[PDB]
């Protein structure tokens, strides 16, 4: 059967129709022993010191509010690309930045390599319209297609799961990425210093240090949350057990 | 001429002129992706200086990448005169609707870019996922051509590096491995004659 006849057809997307979308339980359990508490920032990233936030993270989760969310304050690709990323990253670590289906594919990976990344992973997060078959999208004038999926990129700097997410499109004007992103980035098991940068009340998460202009609480302390890295915890991968 | 015409050639020293202007390229070009493949890969600097910019003025380009051509792919597209405006992924199933170096991958790229304006296509008919199944090792899906002719009814098209399977109505393929030189277009005939009154290329 060729779905995207049927999508043209009837409105539901070709995703709809992918099936299926202890083992790995020990892992996420050595995951959850391994997490430092939640921590979390109010700051408005334009006006921040980007080099305030300590120590040197190991992954950093790049969320950027893009124009192109908002269909029915915005961060263009020129504020984003000025961001001193590559001052808070570790001489070996990753980044994982949502780009958007647009322009951000392409500035996005100019980004990674400005900040000193190499891609090494496409994450495309599909996104099913089972709920709503008869909403028809509201195209960019550049696109050829319906624009049904967001890209988030794998980059690395220095020496069990899939390439794709698929879940039903949110409501309009709901931005939340899915969380299964977290999961996959938790299982590569990259270290312990984990930087949510435009993460929200909503993202906050134990393992993880959450920087936003909306959060309305804070309780980052640079001091204490080193502690959790000081010896001998400097190099644990957050997959194994504590150290006695 | 409507029905499949071919030729078989080295992408590399055919003149591409005697073809002239085409609504909908695509290319799923043999990339060095920097591993080793059970076929001959053309370098860099050749998928650069392929005369990529005289087969169109107005239309769309699709081109498959996979690995380090993720970049270099965009670098082709706009050295060539291209803005890429989409990207289509490929979700990889089984039979039965089920997904088949850091993540294991279930999907494959194709950037689509733009030259010129185009005017008269159907934009937004098809979305940007499809979802089918891996009839063949090293092969595109056939989804691809049914969104191409729905974008662009009845114009003229060419694929580069196509093989026997992928000859198509409306199409022109060119690749190494076709049988001979079957092309009906008069145009097209007429052109080939006079710049290769032997029926050979060469340099
Ligand atoms: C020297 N100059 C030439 C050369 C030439 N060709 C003829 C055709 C060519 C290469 C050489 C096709 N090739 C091949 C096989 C592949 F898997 C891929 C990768 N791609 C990735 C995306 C995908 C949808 C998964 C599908 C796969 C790309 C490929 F190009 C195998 C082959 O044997 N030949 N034609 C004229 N001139």
């Amino acid at each position: 059967n060729d779905y995207c006849q049927h999508f043209v057809d009837t409105g539901h997307r070709p995703q709809n129709f992918i099936r299926d979308v202890e083992l790995i339980r020990l892992k996420d359990e050595l995951i959850a022993k391994s997490n430092t508490p939640p921590m979390y920032l109010q700051a408005d990233i334009e006006a921040f010191d980007i080099r305030e936030l300590t120590p040197k993270f190991d992954v950093i989760l790049l969320e950027p509010p893009l124009e192109e969310y908002y269909r029915e304050k915005c961060w263009t690709w020129d504020d984003i690309m000025k961001l001193e990323i590559d001052e808070i990253a570790a001489p070996r670590s990753f980044i994982f930045l949502w780009c958007g289906s647009g322009e951000g594919l392409d500035l996005g990976r100019v980004c990674l390599r400005k900040w000193g990344y190499r891609r090494c992973e496409d994450i495309c997060w599909i996104k099913t319209n089972k709920n709503n078959p008869g909403k028809t999208k509201t195209l960019d004038p550049k696109a050829v297609f319906q624009r049904t999926k967001e890209h988030c990129l794998m980059g690395i700097k220095g020496t069990v799961d899939i390439d794709l997410i698929i879940t039903e499109e949110p409501e309009i004007g709901n931005i939340e990425k899915p969380v299964e992103i977290f999961h996959i980035i938790e299982h590569f098991c990259l270290g312990r210093r984990r930087l949510h940068l435009f993460g929200r009340d909503s993202t906050i998460r134990p393992g993880w240090l959450t920087v936003g202009p909306t959060l309305t609480n804070s309780n980052y302390n640079a001091e204490t949350y080193a502690s959790y890295f000081s010896a001998p915890n400097s190099y644990l991968t957050g997959c194994t057990e504590e150290i006695e | 001429l409507f029905p499949p015409q071919w030729i078989c050639c080295d992408i590399r020293y055919l003149d591409v002129s005697i073809l002239g202007k085409f609504a909908v390229v695509m290319a799923d070009p043999p990339w060095d992706i920097h591993m080793e493949l059970p076929y001959g890969t053309l370098t860099d600097d050749e998928m650069r200086r392929l005369n990529i910019p005289v087969l169109q003025d107005d239309g769309f380009l699709f081109l498959w990448v996979t690995g380090r051509a993720m970049e270099l792919g965009r670098e082709c597209l706009n050295l060539w005169g291209y803005e890429r405006v989409d990207e289509i992924i490929w979700v990889k199933t089984n039979q039965l609707q089920r997904i088949i170096h850091w993540l294991n991958h279930g999907k494959e790229h194709c950037l689509v870019g733009v030259k010129g304006n185009p005017q008269g296509f159907n934009q937004g008919l098809d979305c940007d996922v499809i979802v089918a199944e891996v009839r063949s090792t090293s092969h595109k899906p056939d989804e691809i051509y049914g969104m191409i002719e729905r974008l662009s009814p009845g114009t003229r098209k060419i694929e580069l590096f196509g093989r026997p399977h992928n000859v198509q109505p409306n199409w022109i393929t060119l690749g190494n491995q076709l049988d001979g030189i079957h092309l009906l277009d008069p145009d097209v005939v007429a052109r080939f004659k006079q710049r290769y009154p032997d029926g050979i290329i060469s340099k």
